[PDB]
RNA sequence: CCCCAUGAACGAGGAAUUCCCAGUAAGUGCGGGUCAUAAGCUUGCGUUGAUUAAGUCCCUGCCCUUUGUACACACCGCCCG
RNA sequence: UCAGCCACCCGAGAUUGAGCAAUAACAGGUCUGUGAUGCCCUUAGAUGUCCGGGGCUGCACGCGCGCUACACUGACUGGCUC
RNA sequence: GCGCAAGACGGACCAGAGCGAAAGCAUUUGCCAAGAAUGUUUUCAUUAAUCAAGAACGAAAGUCGGAGGUUCGAAGACGAUCAGAUACCGUCGUAGUUCCGACCAUAAACGAUGCCGACCGGCGAUGCGGCGGCGUUAUUCCCAUGACCCGCCGGGCAGCUUCCGGGAAACCAAAGUCUUUGGGUUCCGGGGGGAGUAUGGUUGCAAAGCUGAAACUUAAAGGAAUUGACGGAAGGGCACCACC
RNA sequence: AGCGCCGUGGCGCAGUGGAAGCGCGCAGGGCUCAUAACCCUGAUGUCCUCGGAUCGAAACCGAGCGGCGCUACCA
């Protein structure tokens, strides 16, 4: 389903922004 | 208070007029330092919980926690500070040392009476009757109880010593202490080649492998740390490392070649937790054996190891001169030997056994028991033969297949953290049910035959032996 | 098949369920089929001969109308992590 | 006031019971009823046939049709007529 | 049953009715400024249509400060159902729901139909202003005015109807005036995925927003309507291999 | 340190004397095309031991064993 999986790009979109930091 | 284990009925999350309200009850009850330190106990951009329990006897009894620390608990009534709240600071509440044969039973969660305080090791300052104080020994620089006078220290030393002194509210090791939360190539190349060579010879150092001098300079670490060595080649004399490979290569220690794929690869010259647990085995002395264990000072109930029942019986043996004359091997049978160590057929046939016989009969005649030591913990004694931990495979619903494991708690692990962890291995669903017979022991039920993973996580990762685990043939596959 | 003996379970049968609307259920005997000797089966035949219904979709099963459908090897379908 | 439905009379009879049964289909049962068959196998110590014996009938167990009864409107014994 | 307090919310009246650029907007009373339509033999005399850059407002949730906490209520905690429910049901209940002050700029923000203009069949209704017209009423006669009643005119929200014509069809008096193709203008789509992802830029306190690829992958994905078959949908209908 | 409560099916329990059952479980089956649940049938123990009362009992006296709880604990 879309609104779901929306969600879960942005989860993990939030969780690439914690692994590349601008101190990287 | 505390001295039952009590479930919880209910968490309250408190707005912040009542929280001033309770800060304001704490500041009056404790001096104003109480303030001082509670913005570190009490932060104000914390949330801050009330914890609201039923005890056995249908009492109402609330304990005040920040950050999952319980801080102050009270029944209906005033404020009262945790044992390791106060153990932090000690300086809120008055303090009493208490005779030593009082130390044991006030850990019992019994009163203080009148007549510990006053012998000559036990000390009394003064405090009015209805005070909050800290009860103290002098073998023990920490706070033991927490109590209320029941009568004002004057009284205490004057009447004679009688009657109750201090209520004891609280406890060490009481229910609320167990609880405890709710919820430059001189410098360069010398620092650089020692470190690396040392980085470049043990394991994971490498010993002697063709590899990347790159990732071995990117390698700094040692058994989880940095070696604080943090070094660019680029601070060396040398401009490319082919020429730290010249130069290194020279000095008898590696040697050099270049893949076809252009990295410069060398071989060198070779020039929290824990899984801890302790087993041992026991014989417990039946009444049958009393009689031969009278001179050993073991009576019926009595934990023994396999060493201690063959110095008891060959003891036995030569005290009583049981030891044949022309024979040292074999052991004549008087009455005693003869009722508990012999069978019915036997009774009178036998009138000598070997050291061999005599105590393997001793020891089978024994109750089996055992003691297991889990680290960081005093030992505990059980009957019986060490029992496995049980997994079985049940058809249920419709072709719906569940994997239980049973006995987990025999070894110290928890249901929930095992059950968390195969819920992530298998990827199902996991729960923890109440199991057959015992009182509260637990199963943990999977959903599937899930078998083999079970294999992975008992075997490999908590390392338990192969006869510890119980019904692994049943198992789709080896894993 | 026939004569003597032997003479046992069985006291109207639990959940469930089958068949049936008038010369009908049901009792009863008879003929044919199979058959050298054979019907506790079957297929027909008469004889004695009712209680209750002339109604309804509750159960079950299938029919038609409207409706929805991402199914059409057709819900034992298709399909998402 | 149309089909037809209900009561009664006149009557042997105001409901006799079966057979045959459409367009379609089922991947229903049928190599074992066919000198009806496409294949496969067997083909001379034959999966052929005839001869002589055994076996389909076997018995701790379930599930099915069906018979017989559990008695006084009955069983037995004679007697009378379909 | 009597009183008291607090915070929310304005039932029925309420409609295919009104008002607003859209979000949205219903207790009384006053104050403050707007606004469409209508009326006009008033005035200016082309001042106008649409809009990159750039600006104003922008539901809910969300975020910061403050106040406030009745109801409801994500999180959480139990109790059940269940093979399993961290779910539907139920008891409790944090953030939030409310007000004030700063952010956010996104919705199936939908008439899934850009805006200005011209033309093209009827028919009843309605809302607002105007015009005209017998007759009733506010008691009995005269004019006002209001309520119904019968029409006409101009805007509106809609409806029904039709071989106007469209259209793949559902349907549409606009989606009509389209191979007989040109009234003016802005935005914008180019098989399906990959992806509204990666990256850079930019806005934000944060969650995110705006701008926005490729490598690769794939013969379809899709829209209307048509017969089927199915439905734990709504209707009827039959049968002693259904029941009474 | 005691008092009570316990010591009855595999699992928990009833049983106010002629003297063993209730519920789950287990072997079967009925419902449905079939299984699961659902229903219906089969079955399931010296009643802690020792000694005693009692015409005769898990049911009543004591000696204990253990384990429960319960306490109130003057250590």
């Amino acid at each position: 389903r879309a609104k779901w999986r929306k969600k879960r790009m942005r989860r993990l979109k939030r969780k690439r922004r914690k692994m590349r930091q601008r101190s990287k | 208070m505390f001295a039952k284990a009590f479930r919880v009925k209910s968490n309250t999350a408190i707005k912040g007029s009542d929280r001033r309200k309770l800060r304001a009850d704490v500041t009056t009850a404790f001096p104003t330092l109480g303030t001082d330190q509670v913005s570190e106990l009490v932060p104000g951009k914390e949330e801050l919980n009330i914890v609201k329990l039923y005890a056995h006897k249908g009492d109402a009894v609330t304990v005040y926690v920040s950050g999952g620390n319980p801080i102050l608990f009270e029944l209906e009534k005033n404020l009262y500070p945790t044992v390791y709240t106060l153990w932090s600071y000690p300086d809120l509440l008055p303090t009493f040392t208490t005779w030593p044969l009082v130390l044991e039973k006030l850990v019992g969660g019994a009163d203080l009476m009148l007549p510990g305080l006053v012998m000559p090791p036990a000390g009394l300052p003064q405090v009015q009757k209805g005070d909050l104080c800290a009860i103290s020994l002098v073998g023990n620089r920490a706070p033991v109880a927490i109590g209320v006078a029941a009568m004002s220290t004057a009284e205490m030393l004057t009447s004679g010593l009688k009657g109750r002194g201090f209520s004891v509210l609280h406890t060490y090791q009481d229910h609320l202490w167990r609880s405890g939360n709710k919820s430059l190539q001189e410098q360069m190349d010398e620092l650089l080649q020692q470190c690396f060579l040392h980085a470049l010879k043990c394991r994971v150092k490498k010993a002697d492998l063709p590899l990347l001098t790159s990732t071995f300079l990117g390698s700094h670490m040692f058994s989880c740390c940095p070696e604080g060595r943090q070094l660019d080649i680029k601070k060396s004399s040398y401009k490319k490392l082919s020429k730290f490979l010249q130069q290194m290569q020279q000095e008898q220690i590696i040697q050099v070649k270049e893949l076809s794929k252009g990295v410069e690869s060398i071989v060198a010259v070779d020039w929290q937790p824990y899984h801890p647990p302790d087993i041992k085995p026991l014989y417990c002395v039946p009444a049958s054996m009393t009689l031969l264990f009278q001179e050993s000072g073991h009576k019926k109930g009595s934990f023994l190891e396999g060493s201690e029942v063959r110095t008891i019986v060959i003891n036995y043996a030569k005290k009583n001169d049981l030891v044949d004359a022309d024979n040292k091997n074999l052991v004549r049978l008087d009455p005693i030997l003869c009722d508990c160590i012999l069978e019915k057929n036997e009774q009178h046939t036998v009138m000598k056994l070997p050291w061999d016989s005599l105590l393997t009969r001793c020891l089978e005649k024994l109750q089996p028991a055992y003691q297991v030591t889990l680290p960081g913990q005093e030992p505990i004694v059980k009957k019986g033969r060490i029992c496995p931990i049980d997994i079985t495979l049940a058809q249920r619903a419709s072709n719906k297949k569940v994997t239980v494991v049973r006995n987990l708690e025999a070894y110290g692990l928890d249901p929930y953290s095992v059950a968390a962890i195969l819920q992530q291995r298998c990827q199902a669903s996991t729960t923890v049910n109440p199991a057959p017979g015992a009182k509260d022991s637990l199963q943990v039920q999977i959903q599937g035959n899930q078998v083999h993973h079970l294999g992975w996580l008992l075997l490999e990762e908590y390392q338990l032996p192969r006869k510890h685990i119980q019904g692994l043939e049943k198992a789709l596959k080896p894993g």
